[PDB]
Order: structure tokens, then sequence, then C-alpha cells
């Protein structure tokens, strides 16, 4: 059981150090977009921002926080299917462990996905930013951490 | 009853009408309001009674005595630091020589003083003219000498130190000379 | 409206303040948080005297407590109400007594007086109109000697139409804790008599022997005192606190009660002191009520008040009884007893009646009177400090701080003085 | 708050400072390690550690104490032990070269040479505690580190200090036995520092240890261990109402004002009780009368000195654990009649009532058992004097022919010196038959 | 109608503005984003939020405010705040080179460099508004960054806004504590252009409130957090009954016309109360005359000055929160007949009576509790003049050798100036005495 616990707390983390550097982060997503000629359709997929590292990218910073962020997603991944590998639990678990294997997708949509208080990954930003640029790709992983907090308080009092 | 002031000087300040006798000299004066009344009796579109406060804090004392040297540099009177520092203090024998110059200054009447410059300030001849030679501790001597008032007033270590060995140099040679006298 | 205002001296003194206040709180229905918990009807309207009113009905005591050692405020906030006082009234020091007057006075009353006269002030002002301010304190230190004088002495100098009762600790030869305890306690007698209204005597010894011998107590300590001294002093105080038929108040008794500014010491007492076995076999009655307040076993006194004269006499009752009966018995007692009082003075016992009861006990009444037998203690303490003085022994303490000798001179002199007017006063004849 | 230093001089000095800080951390539940690992089974420590020990952030414990010695191996020594972990190897400097019983080359060629580091380390032990009130000087007459080194040390730390109370703890040479023959030469040069530069000093021997332990405790092979147990069980008596509290708290100043009735007269005479084994605590009721009465008795006394011979000025009482005022009143009626002991027609009465809640502690393997309360006594009489007079008889019979002198001149030091000590004692003595001396 | 335009010049100006703003929008609910996204569960702001911020077509607020620095440091740190959403870049402006406690670089060679930009700000804030009344100018006297540049600036829009308010905030450098050394340099130049170009100024230091902090919120770490946060709610209270209405409603003008006695004597003394913690605030009953009563203690007095000195003149008094007239007027009729306060023997009245209805707010974190009334005082009088007399004695001993004077004469600047300003000083420090000698 602490197991999942103590990949909870690394999750949490590495979401830690990526706001610190949520600002590098926009940044070298501008400098993508500028480079691949797409600075039309805000970035909503995972399979965009892998795409864009994987042939988009010339700094090496770039490039390591961008890997950052795909092993943020997969370790999220890697939670999500040891939860569901735990047990099935009551069926707002199945729910919550359901969206969650949805939203990290590497395919899903994220353009009307945004946070909420208090999560300050919005504010950070500037508004249109978060409309209509970059509005799913930061507003992702905090929600999906309330929903492992909620999913594991949860599965607690059973 | 020694009140080391003269007959005159407490015939005079009996005679300013001040709002409380002073009963104990050296601690009522040691606050400069009886002197400050004394003054606006004697100047009153100078001085302000109401701008002082009879109280017993060190700061108010400071405060009451920091006007008071004002007022005598605009009234250009000399009167020593080291007196003014002494009643501060509240050193043995200071306030009655400090209302003696007060006095003279401002009845203009010239007394037969005992004693004008600096005293004795410890009481050496007064421990050697008892019987049982006293021999006073080093921390006695410090604690006549050396208030707690001054210490939180000015700390200086090293001017500290040195008049405390010069102090313990004169006990030395003190003591040295009673033991010749036996 | 009319409050009182309450002060804290010395250890001691801090210690029977807070039995006091723990005692009138749990009579007047108080818990320990600050709500209000009483089931009483004239426990709401005067009780803004000692308490002062605020938001949620949580009345807050009206006491400073002032000290120079730190570790005294740890004990007193330990206790169950030792969390509803105001913290900002804990005016403490750094450097401790060691029961010596002169350097307390000086040296650890200049820097630290000043926050006591501010928040005093402030209290004051906080209220319309005073009577009063009560001071409990002891002898036995520098603490309560040390500057309960001299805040007396200010607040006199400030507002001089003010009540000033005390109820400070007298030493006793036999029962000692200070060696230089005649020295604090002459140089104490002197601001008593000079710059304090009225004072109480109070005596460990003898509530020792009376407790023992009466209340036959298996390990009686100073808790039992500080109870004792609190329930007299409620008892005092009940004339204000709870009105009766036969109101009364500080200002009358100590006029009534004083016959000279110079001779304003007392008699404290209360009657209903019985054993635990004893409690449920009593006549609870005038008479026996009487023998009790008049006779010299129940008397917290560590002296013989049958070698003198009765000067002045109140006695205050707390109860539903009666108006005829006390009144009687003090003419019998005038008529039987005759050569124990002034003859010169008909009829120096007052009749005080409090028509409310205390809480936990039906039957209650206090002995305020002022006989003839501080005399002794007088001329004991005036013998033990000629004694100390003549040589001249343990005088380099109090040289070395910078106050003279003479303050002694004139403090034995105002003694004697004091002791020979007494002497000629005891014997009062009616003419030559 | 009531915080305090204490300074360890000499080998004695060291080993009484260990024996106290031992006696402090067991009594207070402080592990050797310095931390608080007792997190299954809790067995006190929740109290006021501030004025001995000092908290860190980290919850650790630093001892405040000078342990400072000319001769490295009682450094090795006490390093090489199981406490190591607990204090500072800063605290403990070394030396290349000792005294071991001298007061010429400790005092000016040895001792002289560490002096800044000592004061920058007393210095920065006061800068790091808030409130301060005496000192706790721990050396020996008979060591001459603890003689010459104590003396140069406390003259600088009075002339620094003058509002800071000035205590003073060594051995005092017996003269039925001694360890050293150069122990007056040292001792006449000590007191004349102690008496006219200190406030207080206390004075104890090893004979009167050894008598009282065969006497009560029943040993026939006794130890230095047992002495410093003794002599730690009085430090804390005499400072219990410090870490702890009770009904009537007695501070450091508080008695010393009143233990000291003159400035040449401040020599006490401490007795202990009760000094008893364990098979001496079993079958024996105690009471406060009885230890009382106890503690006036000439065979419990400290120091060899019949008290019949002069009469009491000044008298401090003290007391620790659980104690009844009602016993301590009928013990002061009871003595305050009493015959046999003398006292001046011109003190009736005085003393203080110094109540404790905390009992004292025991170790394991030691021999004091557990008792419910104890007692000690602080007294001021002239016939102790005797002592003085026995040193400067010897001092003089010595002195005539001027034995073991010529190493303290080739060292360096005035010969008048020995004169100057001589006529200030027999001055010192005359004071104290005059005061003896009533109407 | 009644709108401000407020001015942030330094780091001390910039993050004061910054606590007024987050005071603001947290005391009318307006969100960090700068929308109204409260659709579910509603907590005010329908009210006149116009007179600090402006409605858009998109329901947006905008401040109207100038943040401005020499230092980009300062820019980049409020730019990577929380708030960088709110406000807009533009008004942000940046710097290469900064004064940072220097005068004349600040106000020749750095100063003269950016005035078009902040002027056509200025001018362009000033016509998106429709009533104005005075300005905000926040900076500093230590910083010369908030003197240099600040005292350009002013001279500048003296003179092209003659018939606007021009009030003042800034710090004393406290004679007892300081921050640099320098301090009384730019202090005597910036004194006389606020006192010959402006119409009223605020003087406060940081000691007292390390004092009043220390004394009633007993706080042993204090931060310039909960400093901002006093002077912010100071600001507040001044202009309460703007943003809102009451029973009597003060304007800007209402205070200022009544709080200048002469064009020379312009300098008011503030005291915000009741300036206590959350403890501090849930056992003690507050009434109108008990605060009032304590407004005029010196301990509770931004600037140290016993008031007893000097004689009060002209007092202006403000109230905010649910405050009783008769409470009011019945504290009038207890100071009137008080004895300690003192006055001059011409004025026997003079104060006004600000109600507001609306109580001051709290924040969450801060350290200020829920009071059902506040109060502020603006009085005048004689007895701070001391503070000049201080620094004039600082300056003069500091000139006679001419002390770090080099720097200045080498970046260029009349040297005459000092002199200037000394006499300018001592004139108007004269005229101060002459006002408060009464006949």
């Amino acid at each position: 059981m602490n197991e999942v616990k103590e990949s909870l707390r690394s999750i949490e983390q590495k979401y830690k150090l990526f706001q610190q550097q949520q600002f590098t982060f926009i940044a070298a997503l501008e400098h993508c977009r500028e480079n691949a000629h797409d600075k039309i359709r805000p970035i909503s997929s995972i399979e965009q921002v892998q795409s864009y590292m994987e042939h988009y990218c010339n700094n090496s910073t770039h490039r390591r926080i961008l890997i950052m962020f795909m092993d943020i997603c997969s370790e999220l991944s890697k939670l999500c299917q040891h939860f569901e590998a735990l047990h099935s639990g009551t069926p707002v678990t199945n729910s919550l462990l359901e969206k969650c294997k949805t939203l990290v997708s590497q395919s899903n949509d994220l353009s009307s996905l945004r946070a909420k208080y208090p999560h300050e990954v919005v504010n950070h930003l500037s508004c249109d930013e978060a409309r209509n640029h970059y509005g799913g790709v930061v507003s992702l992983i905090p929600i999906v951490l309330d929903f492992m907090k909620e999913w594991i308080a949860h599965s607690e009092k059973l | 009853r020694s009140s080391r002031l003269s007959r005159s000087v407490l015939r005079w300040l009996q005679g300013l009408d001040l709002s409380f006798f002073p009963r104990n000299v050296t601690r009522d004066f040691s606050n400069g309001y009886l002197v400050a009344e004394i003054f606006c009796i004697y100047y009153p579109w100078d001085l302000r009674l109401s701008s002082f406060e009879n109280g017993t804090s060190l700061k108010v004392k400071l405060d009451n005595w920091a006007q008071i040297e004002k007022f005598l540099a605009k009234k250009k009177f000399k009167l020593p630091k080291e007196l003014i520092h002494g009643t501060i203090h509240c050193k043995a024998g200071v306030p009655e020589i400090l209302i003696q110059e007060i006095y003279t200054l401002l009845t203009h009447q010239e007394i037969r003083s005992i004693q004008d410059d600096l005293a004795n300030f410890t009481d050496y001849i007064y421990q050697m003219r008892l019987p049982l030679v006293p021999r006073n501790t080093v921390s006695k001597s410090i604690k006549n000498n050396i208030r707690l008032s001054e210490l939180l007033s000015n700390p200086n270590v090293l001017s500290n130190e040195l008049k405390i060995e010069f102090l313990i140099l004169l006990q030395m040679l003190q003591r040295k000379l009673s033991r010749k006298l036996n | 409206m009319r409050e009182i205002v309450h002060l804290q001296a010395g250890q001691c003194g801090n210690q029977i303040g807070a039995k006091f206040w723990e005692v009138i709180s749990d009579e007047h229905g108080i818990d320990p948080t600050g709500t209000y918990h009483g089931d009483s009807d004239l426990q709401l309207e005067r009780i803004n005297v000692y308490y002062n009113e605020a938001t949620g009905g949580k009345y807050v005591p009206r006491a400073v407590l002032v000290d120079l050692e730190p570790g005294t405020m740890d004990s007193v906030r330990s206790g169950p109400f030792g969390q509803i006082f105001r913290p900002d009234n804990f005016v403490f020091g750094q450097s401790g007594a060691g029961n010596n007057w002169a350097k307390g006075h000086y040296t650890e009353g200049a820097e630290l007086v000043d926050s006591v006269l501010d928040v005093v002030r402030k209290e004051a002002e906080s209220c319309d109109c005073l009577q009063g301010f009560q001071l409990t304190h002891s002898l036995g230190g520098g603490t309560g000697s040390g500057m309960g004088t001299l805040l007396i002495s200010k607040i006199r100098e400030e507002y001089p139409d003010r009540i000033m009762n005390t109820f400070s600790v007298v030493p006793s030869p036999k029962v000692s804790d200070t060696v230089v305890e005649p020295y604090n306690a002459t140089l104490s007698v002197h601001q008593l008599v000079e710059n304090t209204d009225e004072t109480y005597c109070i005596d460990n010894e003898a509530l020792y022997d009376i407790c023992f011998r009466t209340l036959k107590l298996t390990t009686p300590t100073y808790g039992d005192l500080n109870h004792l001294v609190s329930a007299t002093m409620s008892g005092v105080t009940t004339c204000l606190r709870f009105p009766g038929q036969l109101n009364a108040d500080l200002r009358k008794l100590a006029v009534n009660m004083v016959p000279f500014p110079r001779l304003h010491f007392f008699m404290p007492g209360f009657a209903p002191l019985t054993s635990r076995g004893s409690q449920q076999y009593r006549a609870l009655t005038v008479p026996e009520l009487t023998q009790q307040m008049f006779d010299a076993k129940n008397m917290m006194a560590a002296c013989d008040p049958r070698h003198g004269r009765y000067l002045t006499v109140a006695a205050v009752f707390r109860g539903r009884m009666s108006m005829k009966e006390v009144d009687e018995q003090m003419l019998n007692v005038q008529n039987k007893n005759s050569s124990y009082f002034v003859e010169w003075i008909p009829n120096n016992v007052k009749t005080a009646v409090c028509d409310i009861p205390p809480r936990g006990l039906k039957m209650s009444a206090t002995f305020i009177g002022n006989s003839t037998a501080i005399q002794e203690l007088f001329k004991r303490i005036s013998e033990q400090f000629t004694a100390m003085f003549r040589r001249k022994a343990f005088l380099h303490w109090y040289t070395g701080e910078g106050m003279d000798e003479m303050e002694f001179t004139e403090a034995e002199s105002n003694m004697n003085d004091l002791v020979s007017e007494y002497q000629q006063y005891q014997d009062a004849t009616a003419e030559e | 708050m009531r915080e305090c230093i204490s300074i360890h001089v000499g080998q004695a000095g060291v080993q009484i400072g260990n024996a106290c800080w031992e006696l402090y951390c067991l009594e207070h539940g402080i592990q050797p390690d310095g931390q608080m690992p007792s997190d299954k089974t809790i067995g006190g420590g929740d109290d006021s550690f501030n004025t001995f020990f000092s908290e860190t952030g980290a919850g650790k414990h630093v001892p405040r104490a000078v342990f400072v010695d000319l001769e490295p191996t009682v450094v090795d020594e006490v390093r090489t032990g199981t406490y190591r972990q607990l204090f500072h190897p800063e605290q403990l400097i070394t030396g290349k070269e000792d005294a071991a019983n001298n007061y010429a080359r400790g005092h000016y060629t040895i001792g002289k040479e560490i002096v800044d580091l000592v004061l920058d380390r007393i210095r920065k032990l006061a800068d790091l505690c808030t409130g301060l009130q005496g000192f706790l000087i721990f050396h020996s007459f008979g060591g001459g580190t603890g003689s010459g080194f104590a003396s140069l040390l406390m003259e600088r730390l009075s002339v620094d200090y003058g509002k800071k109370s000035k205590l003073e703890f060594a051995i005092y040479p017996a003269p039925q036995v001694s360890t050293a023959v150069v122990e007056p030469y040292n001792s006449i040069l000590t007191t004349h520092t102690t008496l006219e530069h200190s406030d207080c000093a206390f004075m104890v021997d090893n004979e009167a240890i050894y008598d009282i332990c065969r006497r009560n405790l029943d040993i026939e092979r006794p130890t230095y261990t047992n002495l410093n147990r003794l002599i730690g069980q009085i430090v804390s008596s005499i400072t219990a109402s410090l870490r702890f509290d009770g009904a009537l708290n007695v501070d450091l100043t508080e008695f010393q004002t009143n233990l000291v009735p003159y400035p040449r007269i401040h020599f006490p005479l401490a007795t202990y009780a009760p000094v008893i084994s364990a098979e001496k605590a079993y079958h024996e009721q105690l009471s406060v009368a009885e230890i009382t009465n106890a503690c006036f008795e000439p065979a419990n006394q400290m120091v060899k000195c019949d008290p019949r011979h002069g009469k009491y000025m000044a008298c401090c009482m003290l007391y620790r654990g659980d104690v009844v005022p009602k016993d301590v009143n009928a013990a002061i009626a009871t003595i305050k009649t009493k015959r046999t002991i003398q006292f001046v027609d011109w003190c009736p009465t005085g003393f203080k009532v110094g109540i404790n809640y905390q009992p004292p502690t025991v170790v394991p393997g030691g021999d004091l058992a557990k008792v419910q309360r104890a007692v000690c006594m602080l007294s001021n009489t002239t016939a102790i004097a005797e002592a003085w007079a026995r040193l400067d008889h010897k001092f003089d019979l010595m002195y005539a022919k001027r034995a073991f002198v010529h190493w303290y001149v080739g060292e360096g030091m005035e010969e008048g010196e020995f004169s100057e000590a001589r006529e200030d004692l027999a001055a010192l003595e005359k004071d104290y038959e005059e005061v003896g001396v009533d109407s």
C-alpha cells in the first residue's frame, strides 16, 4: 500500500518542479510552435507535444523539460494501471480511474480542460495563452493529482 | 539630620512656593521637576512647567534635564556637565552642591561654601575616620561608585575598566598606608 | 459605575490573591473558561465590581500582578484559573528580590514601576468612577513590602480621594522567614503609618494554631491559610458586593473604625471555625456566633487583646437572622465585660448584617475590631530593631545600595513615638 | 532567566563537574547521546532544563560549563569516557606544561599563557545566555593549577563583572591527613585572593567525608566517586529552587544576600543530610526535626570543628523533598530553646524556608538510597576560625627557615607576598575573634 | 467622479502599492484574474469600484497606478508574482541604471532620461479618468530612486497641474537605526523640494513600527509584510469615504483644506488604531473613548516624539466601522478637558467627524483580526520639529569635512545647494518655533 503513496509523493515533487519551470516550458513550447509553423491551433494533446519534442527541437534544455514532462505522463499512466491492478472498488473509484486514464491519453482533447483554485497554473500565464494557446497542457497534471488524492481517500475508507 | 544644603539655601528653597517640599534632596531633585519649577518661577516667559512631567523614569529624567540644559544654553548659564550627570544619577552630595550653585547664580549671593570643586567622591575618608578598619571590598566600591543607572545610560567597557583598575590601585595604596599606620 | 481596582504584590500576596479570585469565581458561578455558569440573582447586577463587561459576556478580572521574579507567574498561570487573567498585568522583572527592601525600592523600583503606573492609570480611566484600591501583599520580602508602599504612595499622590486598604502580613519572632525581617518591617511601618488609609494585621502562626487546635487538620498548608484569608476578604467585601438590608462600605468603616489616622490597624476574624466531624453537630444561633466572635481563641492574632481595652468594634453578619439579638448581645457584653473596652466612649460595636447568605454556607459573619493588642508586637519589634541596630549588623548590604543610615534612626524614633502614643491612650482615663 | 556558568579548574574541578553533569542528566532523564531517543516509554524530562542545558533547533542539549586544565592527562581521561558525545571538544582546553601543586609557575609562567582563549570562551558562553546570576568555580587549594590559574582567572572575572555573584568551591587541606607537602604554601596565597576579591567561599575537607562514610555508610575501602557524589548532591540541593519551583523559592541571590554578614566574613559551614546508605534508609523513620537536629551535630559537620567553642551569627537552611511546614515550625521551636546550641546575644533568629516539591532522586550503582526529603544547612560561626589558626601556625613554622622557597624565588615572585598574606590572615583572625566576642 | 491616480517610485513604493492593491481587491472581492468568475456563490462586489478600478466592456478591471523603478529587479520580482495577469506590463517601466541611494545620478544623469515616457503614461491615465482630485505618490527618502526621480517628476507635475492636490508618502530615516549612510544627504535635498513645491507631506518611520508590533502584536520575528499591511490599512482608512459613503463623508479636499494651517507647516502626525493581533482582539472590550485616548499616547505614535514637548494647532480625526455619534461626543468632551494634552491658546477646538458604515476587513494570512470599528487621527504639532533638528545636526557634522561629497561633485551639481538646503531647513524650523510660541 505504501508504494503507491511513495509514487504519488514523487509525482507531486516532480509536479512542483514542473511549475517552478513552467515559464521555461511555455517558452520552449512557443519556440517549437514558431519552428513548426503552427501558431494557430492550441496545444491540447500530448501527441502534439512528443511530435514537437522529437521533430521541432534544437535546444537541449527544451528537450530536457519535454522528456521530463513525458516521464510525468508515463508515471501518471503507471500509477493508474497499478491502481486498476489493485482492485475494482466502488463505481465512483471506477469512474475516477476511467477519467484519469482518459486524461493521460496521448491523443485526447484538452482544449476545454482548465484548472481552478487553488491551482495557480492558469494565473501564471496570460489569459489568452490559457484559452487558445496552452490551456490543457498546463491544466492537466494538477487535476489528475486531485483525482488521485480523491480516489485514494475513497479507497481508504473501504 | 545631615541635609548638606546651607541654611540660606534652604531658606530660599522654601521661598519659591514649590508644589511639594523635597523630603529627600538627593532623590527628589534627580528628576529635575523641582529645578524646572524654580526656573519657571524666576523666568516664566521662557520655560513651561507643563512641558515637564514629575516621574521616576530614567528617560523622563533625561528629557527633563535635556530641556534644562537647552534653556541654560539659551540663558548662557555656566553649570558643570559632570555636576548635572551626578545629579541625574542621584550621586551622594551632588544635588546639594548643584542647588547651592543654582542659588548663587539666581540670587547673586555668595555663600561660605564648605567645598566648591569635586569633593571626595567615595567614602574613603569617612571609613578611615571610623574605627574597626572597614577595608571595603572591590565589589562594595564598585556598587558605591558605579550604579545601574549610568551603566544603562552610557556603556563603555574600556573606560569602565580603566576607572575600576584606577580605583583598585587607589584602594591598594590606601591599604598599604593604613597598614603603615598600624 | 462604583468599581474596585485590585492590586497584587509579593509571592504570598500573589498566591492569596489567586486563591481569593478562585473563591469568588466559584461563589458567583464563573467557570474556569471565562463564561458565566451561575444560577443566582444578585450575581449579575453588581458583578461588574470586580469584573469588566466584554463581548459574549466574558467577564475579565481587574487586578495587576507586580513581581520581581518570573518564577511566580508560571506557578499561578498553571493553576485551574490561571488562564483567565490578563497576561499584560503580569509585570515581572529579570532580577530577584532576595529579601531586601532598600535595593528593591531603588534598583528594581525605578525602571519597572513605570509600566505598572501606566496600566493602573489605564484601568482607572477605563471605568467611570472608583472608590479605592485593594492591594494584598506581605512584609516577608522585598517584593510585597519593597513596592507596595511605593505604589500606594504613588496612587495616593495621584488620586488622594480613594480608599487605601491593605492586608499585609505582620512577622512573628517565633515563626520567621527572613534574617533581615525586622529591618524591612520597620521600614514598611513608616510608610504604613504615613501614606496609608487603613491596614489589617495578618499572621501565619495564629492561623496555624487555630487550624490545629480547632479545625484539627491532618496536613494543613499555605493553601488553607489562603482559603481562610479569602473567606475573610469576601465576608468583608460582601457589604458592597451583595446588598442586604443594612449595607455598608469600606469608607464608612474606615471613618467610623479609626479614631486617629496614626492608628489605622485592625483585627480581622471569622466565627465558624469547626472541625470536619463537628460540621454535622452544631446549633446555628446568635449567642454562639457572638461567643466565637468575642473570645480570644478564634481570633487570628499572635497576642492577647485581654491585656488592653477595646477601642472600636464592627460586627458584619452575612445571613438571614435578626436585628434585636445582636444589639441585646452587645448591650449585655458591654454591661458584663466592662473592664475590656473604653468606658469614655459608649457603644463601641457597629451592627452590620448582610441579607445575602454566602454560597455553600448558610451562616457566616466576620469580625473587624481594633483592640489594644498590637502594642506587644510593636514593642517587641522596637526592641529587636534597637538590638539589630546598635552594633549595626547586616547593614553593609543596605549601605552599598546608596541609602544612608539616618532612615533607620527616623524610623525607630517614629516607632518609639507610636508605641508611647499607643500605651498612653491605652489607659484612657475619664478625668484626673 | 535563572542561568549560570560553571567553572572547573584542576583534576578535582573537572571530576566534580563531570559528577554534577551526570547527576543532572540522570535526574532530568537527559540521555548521554544528547537527544531524546525515548520514543517508546517516557520516563520524565518535561521540565525547565534551560537553567543548565540549552535547547537547539534539532532537539539537542549543550552543557554550559568550563573544563580547563593545565595537564592534558585529565582531558584525555575524560575524552575517552562514555559521555564524550555530550559536550564539545572546544570546552576542554589542554596544555603543554602543568602546575601540579605550585603557585608560582601556574600563576606567572604557565597560566598567563592561556588567557585570551578562556576569556573568549567564557564571553561566548555568556553571550549564549540571557540571564546571569552567579558562577560555579570548581578548583582546589592543594592543586597548583586550581590555585594559581583559578586566582588569576577569577581576578579578571571579578574586574570584568562587578554585578555578578562570584561563588567558590574547593578543598581545604585537613590538618591531620594530607596529600602533598606544599599545600599550605599555595593555600596562604589563594586565601588572600579568595578573601579580598570574592564574595563567598565554601571550604570542605576529605577527613570529614571519610569519617561520615565509615560511621554511616560503613565502608572499609572508600573511593573518590563517593566523595564526588556527596559534593554533587550538596551542589544540587543548594541550587534546587533554580531548576524547579516550590512553595518558597530561594534563588542564589536570595540566600547569598543574607549569608554574608560582613565582607570579610563570608565563610559558611555546609552540612548535608541525610548522608546514609541503602540499609541505613529502610528501617529508620525519617522526620524533619531529627535531621535538623542532626544537622548541628559536629559528627555530621563537613569541617572538623567543635561548634560549641564559638557561636552562630547567621544561619541558612534549605530543604528538598516532600516536607510539611508544621514540622519545620516545630523544629525551629525546638532548636531556639536548646541550650547546647550557642548563639550571639544579638541575633534572636535568622533563617530561610526553601520548600522544593521535587524529591531527590537516586542513581543505579550508587550508595545513596531513596529518601523522601533532604535538608542542607549553611551556618556562620566563629568556631571554625581554628583552621586558619592552624594554617598560620604551619606557615610560620615552615617559613622561619624558608623551606622550599628558593624554587618560588627562582621562578620569579616577591618574597614579601608571604609576609603580606601572613599579616592579612592575622588581621582576619583578629576580626573573627572580635566578632565572636559579645558585649 | 472621485478618482485618483497612484504613483509608486522605488522598491518601497512599489511594494506599498502592491500591498494597497491586494488589500483593495480582497476587501472588494476583486478576483486576481480581473473578472467576476464567482457565478455559483457570490461574496460581494456590488459597490462603487470606479474610484480605484476601471470597468471595461468585457467586465474587466484595470488598475490605475504608476509602477516605475530605475532598477529592473523589482519589476521582475513583481512580474513573476501571482497578480501578473491583473495590471498591464506597459505600466511597469524598467531601467538600465538605478540610483540606489544616490541623488545626483537619479536626478541628472539617470532620471532625466526617462521623462517623456512616464509623462505620456500619466497623461493617458488622466485622460482615461473623468474626475481628478489628488495623487498618491509613494516613494522614500532613503532610496535614491524614490528621491531624485520623485523630486524631478513632482516638480513638473506641480507646474502642469496647479488645481490638483499633491500628496506625499515616504519613509523617514530613524536616528537610532538606519539602513544606509547617505540617507541624510538625499533627505536634505528632498525635504526642500517637498516643502517648496508640494502641499502636504506624510513622514513615517520603521523603528516605531517595530516598537508597536513587539509591544502589542508580540512578534519576535517581524517582517516588511506587516509594515506594508499597516501602511495600506492607514491609506485605506484615510481614503475610506471615497470608495464608500457614510453619515458624514470626508473627501480628500475636505480634510486637506483644514489639514494645512500654513504653506510651510504641512507635516501631520498619523496614528492608526487599533493596532492589535488576533488574541489582542478577543477578550478586550473596544469602545471609542478608550481608543481615542490611546491615539494620543506617544507609544502608539508613528513618529517617535513626545507630544508634551509641544502643543497642537490643527487635528484631523477619522473613523471607519460601526461607530456611534454619542461615543464620539463623549470622547471629545473627555479630551477637551484633559490637562495632559497641550494646545495653543488660540484654537479651542478643531476636528472632523467621518462616519463610515463599512467596517474594515481582514486578510487570510495576515495578523489583523476582525474589529468592529477603526479610527485614524491626523494632528499638527510643533513637538515633531526635533526630527528636522536632528537631521540638520547630522548634516552639519557630515558637511564640515565634506564626507562622500566628491562623488556628487563629479556627477555634476552645485555645492551651494547644500548651504541652500541647510538655510531653508533652518528658516523652516525657526518658523516652526515661532508658531509654537504663544503670546
